[PDB]
């Protein structure tokens, strides 16, 4: 082949390396990557504990391997590293329902949701919105109506009605209703269904993606 | 009266196919994009070698081409029937592997996707399409003084049992070319339809508009094929069976009067396949329109 | 507070240190750039391509 | 009339 | 009223700098041929976006840091892969190849610049050090030597390390935005760092003091390169303009603008003689700016996605560009 023995051994080495890279790449296409995001001082850590710079958490549920890239402890520009995460399966979003009384923390959470859901890299990536601390909100709502932070609210200070109103306010900020869906789950400090909600939402995203991909749309 | 209609109908489907599948092949040069490309090749090959039989029917017995072309063109038209039906069914089974079981069926889609299904379906097509040129010759019959194209069934078997040979060949091609592939496609699309109906919630605000487009396209995807490839094999086996048991004269005559049309109906699906598999997803719409408008002038 | 005053002192000291620099006329630097770009034109295998016998990539 | 159906079309069987 | 007096002192010094710059502008740099480059090698083997690339000093070997968590050390001439170094955290945004060819630094979103060891007895790449100490993502790592490395992170700081003890030797503060770019002088005595506040600074590697501030841009600065004689930058920004700052005259010298171009620049590098200023754009193309007349002299097309890395070999023989579709070509 007009190559000495050394170059043929080099080509055998290149072939071995390509075999290893292809195997590892087929392997890492089986895992589900979930960017875990959230406002400051939310239920992000308790969710992390219940489910199991960049901090990764590996876990599995019914032979599906997940990965949760918690982006905590990086107070820098989001526009400069957010495009690294283009291609995650879903975005987990943890908001504290008890923060509507402490400008307004819920308004800042809604602003971050608006900046993330309508971002130009995430025009096809669903969101698995979590609402933590439902019980402290349940206890606080019976004493202070949402008018302190939601002036347009003209309903009762009851857990179900107000929780549905907040869920609607958060689902409303989605401006791409026909390409991404927002799955909302009301969780608490001791709720054994979080991994179930994430597994079901990830299966739905995977199936709708295979539909968009295999040509059915 | 049909002597000019049949050739004109063949020309109409030729112009349609060499346009639709031509544009599809041009625009496709995503999984299930090998099968679209393979399907496009079958349509282009399937209708391109038709004008020879178009001209031939014009006289109904005059075959002004070589004895060899009675082998090449017939082999092309048979290998293409089998490849197109086999590929379309492999395409539906790939869709099933990808949409019904997306987690537990990763390995099977890694093994029997467009990597192996394409080669194996084409090999089975060529391997089943052998008796179409092995047994086909040409002869100038003194009873008409016209060089006709026909099959002998003598180059392999004895004439003493020619009725059983034709029966067996006719039953076998439909069994391996329309029975099994259509059942497979029906099962795969039934399960995909159950899944689409289960996943996309109906009790949504303008979210079910993704539930009627998909279910409609699945129903059309099955019904087009079930209504194109059915009458052909229906009349074919009906005639080959009824003429052997017990039959009248108003039945067989109608069958022979309607077969040159059932053999023209099975050529419209070949032209429809792009507008059902390839130009349905809005991804080929945009790319193909951009490509069709780039180099082509804005003024006709 | 003291932090703002100290950072202002640091900033004004640094900015004053950036002032004591010896600048030259822009025409001189432009001429030097032209002279360098012309003195080394014969060794730039992207500006003056190399024959195929000497090109190691093909 | 019982002619072969293979000598009029492009598909014998 | 110390705060207002010091603010007025800063304003007066800014006015003095502006007037001193104006007093030195008697003319411009504005007072040929077409280039056609053809892809020789296409280096396949990556599976996701390619975020950086660096040439060996002997002009044969590459390094390609992609987000699978794998550095590959290509052999440009024959397209073989010498090594495939698996990373400990797949969020890599940079790489470097040591001048002697021994080490390959690699950092990113984990705030940790790990330094690999290529030439060892045990026959494999072993991590030599993991330089921790930054608080934000790491953007550019340049090898000053085999025992010193300069890193630039989103802390708004660049910091000169010491590989042997792993301890931060000097810290360069003064920037207000993230630092996204770095380039060492040809004699390795000076830096330039482009920060996401439209400024490029001149550092001194042996003292830690800032000397000058190049202002004039209107957005981020995504990449910087030094002129081969060590007296001119080339800062690529996000408002779709390259600029050539001049160190001696302390003034911007030229701009590469074109109304047909609205997309920002991701990488910039000069040629061996200093005449062609290549540049990689967001519109998936690269351009070849005639760095003495501002006119375009070519286009390097053939990428299906953004061009994120670019580097002219030390001989001038080739130009390797990588793109987010995982194909690294060699023009």
């Amino acid at each position: 082949c007009t190559l000495s023995a050394e170059d043929k051994a080099a080509v055998e080495r290149s072939k071995m390396i390509d075999r290893n890279l292809r195997e590892d790449g087929e392997k890492a296409a089986r895992e589900v990557k979930l960017l875990l995001l959230g406002a400051g001082e939310s239920g992000k850590n308790t969710i992390v504990k219940q489910m199991k710079g960049i901090v990764e958490t590996h876990f599995t549920f019914k032979d599906l391997h997940f990965k949760m890239f918690d982006v905590g402890a990086q107070r820098s520009e989001r526009k400069k590293w957010i495009h690294c995460f283009e291609g995650v399966t879903a975005i987990i979003f943890c908001v504290a329902l008890s923060d509507y009384d402490l400008m307004n923390r819920m308004h800042a959470s809604m602003k971050l949701f608006d900046s993330i859901c309508n971002n130009k890299w995430f025009t096809d990536t669903s969101i698995i919105l979590f609402l933590n601390k439902k019980d402290l909100f349940e206890e606080k709502i019976k004493k202070s109506p949402l008018t302190i932070c939601y002036p347009e609210y003209a309903g009762s200070n009851t857990y179900e009605e107000a929780a549905a109103y907040i869920q609607c306010q958060f689902e409303d900020l989605n401006k791409r209703k026909d390409t991404k869906e927002i799955y909302t789950h009301f969780t608490c400090s001791t709720d054994t269904k979080n991994v179930q909600f994430v597994f079901d939402a990830v299966t739905d995203v995977i199936i709708k993606n295979n539909l968009k991909d295999c040509g059915l749309f | 009266s049909s002597g000019a209609l049949i050739p004109a109908i063949y020309m109409l489907v030729f112009l349609l196919g060499t346009t639709g599948n031509g544009l599809v092949l041009w625009t496709v040069f995503r999984s299930a994009d090998i099968f679209i490309a393979s399907l496009a090749v079958a349509d282009l090959t399937f209708v391109v070698t038709l004008p020879l039989w178009a001209t031939y029917t014009y006289r109904d017995y005059d075959w002004p081409f070589g004895t060899f072309f009675c082998k090449l063109s017939s082999y092309l038209i048979f290998v293409n029937m089998y490849a197109s039906v086999f590929c379309l069914t492999g395409l539906s089974f790939d869709r099933y592997l990808a949409i019904v079981r997306p987690v537990a069926n990763a390995r099977l889609r890694l093994r029997v996707s467009g990597a192996v299904a394409t080669a194996v379906l084409w090999v089975l097509a060529a391997l089943l399409a052998m008796p179409v040129m092995v047994l086909r010759t040409t002869g100038d019959l003194e009873n008409t003084t016209k060089v006709q194209c026909y099959m002998d069934y003598s180059m392999v078997a004895t004439v003493s049992s020619e009725w059983a040979w034709e029966v067996g060949l006719g039953v076998s091609s439909t069994t391996v070319g329309f029975v099994v592939p259509f059942t497979i496609m029906l099962t795969c699309y039934f399960f995909i339809a159950q899944t689409i109906a289960g996943h996309f919630r109906k009790e949504r605000i303008e979210g079910l508009r993704k539930r009627r487009r998909l279910l409609s396209i699945i129903v059309v995807l099955v019904v087009t094929f079930a209504l194109c490839w059915m009458p052909y094999h229906l009349v074919k086996t009906l005639y080959m069976l009824g003429s052997l048991l017990h039959w009248p004269c108003d039945f067989d005559l109608f069958l022979m009067n309607i077969f040159p049309y059932c053999t023209c109906i099975s050529y419209v699906n070949s032209c429809l396949n792009p507008f059902l598999y390839a130009f349905f997803d809005p991804r080929f719409r945009q790319a193909c329109t951009s490509m069709l408008c780039c180099g082509q002038s804005r003024c006709a | 507070n003291t932090a703002s005053i100290a950072q202002a002192r640091k900033l004004v000291e640094q900015l004053k240190m950036e002032a004591n620099i010896d600048r030259i006329k822009v025409s001189k630097a432009a001429a030097d750039l032209m002279a360098y770009c012309e003195a080394h034109a014969k060794e730039d295998p992207l500006l003056t391509p190399v024959p195929a016998s000497e090109n190691p990539f093909r | 009339q019982r002619p072969r159906l293979s000598h009029k079309g492009p598909m014998p069987f | 009223s110390e705060l207002d007096q010091l603010r007025q002192e800063a304003e007066q010094l800014k006015n003095q700098i502006r007037d001193a710059r104006k007093a030195c502008a008697d003319a411009t740099l504005s007072q040929v041929g077409r280039i056609q480059m053809r892809t020789r090698r296409t280096l396949r083997g990556h599976l996701a976006k390619i975020y950086a690339m660096h040439w060996g000093t002997d002009s044969r070997l590459l390094v390609s840091a992609s987000q699978d968590g794998k550095l590959i050390i290509w052999d440009s001439y024959t397209t073989n892969k010498v090594h495939a170094i698996p990373l400990r955290s797949s969020w890599v945004m940079t790489c470097a190849y040591a001048p002697s060819g021994n080490y390959v630094a690699c950092g990113g979103l984990d705030n940790i610049c790990s330094i690999y060891n290529l030439k060892t007895r045990e026959g494999n790449v072993r991590v030599s050090r993991e330089l921790a100490g930054h608080t934000g993502y790491l953007s550019c790592c340049r090898f000053l030597d085999d025992n010193q490395i300069v890193t630039s992170s989103g802390d708004t700081t660049c910091a000169l390390w010491d590989i042997e003890t792993g301890q931060q030797t000097t810290t360069f503060t003064g920037h207000t935005g993230d630092v996204m770019s770095l380039s060492l002088a040809p004699d390795t005595r000076l830096f330039v760092s482009g920060a996401c506040d439209a400024s490029a600074k001149l550092w001194d590697v042996r003292e830690g003091m800032c000397r000058q501030t190049f202002t004039g841009h209107e957005s981020d600065i995504n990449a910087i390169c030094f002129f081969p004689n060590g007296n001119a930058f080339a800062t690529g920004s996000d408002d779709a303009t390259c600029r050539l700052f001049d160190l001696r005259a302390d003034q911007e010298l030229m701009t590469y603008s074109h109304d047909n171009i609205i997309c920002g620049i991701t990488s910039v590098s000069f040629s061996k003689s200093g005449r062609l200023l290549l540049a990689g754009y967001d519109d998936f193309n690269c351009n070849v700016w005639d760095a003495l007349k501002a006119d375009r002299a070519g286009v390097l097309a053939g990428h299906d996605n953004r061009v994120s890395c670019l580097g002219v070999t030390d001989d001038g023989m080739a130009v390797a560009t990588g793109s987010w579709d995982s194909f690294l070509k060699i023009w």
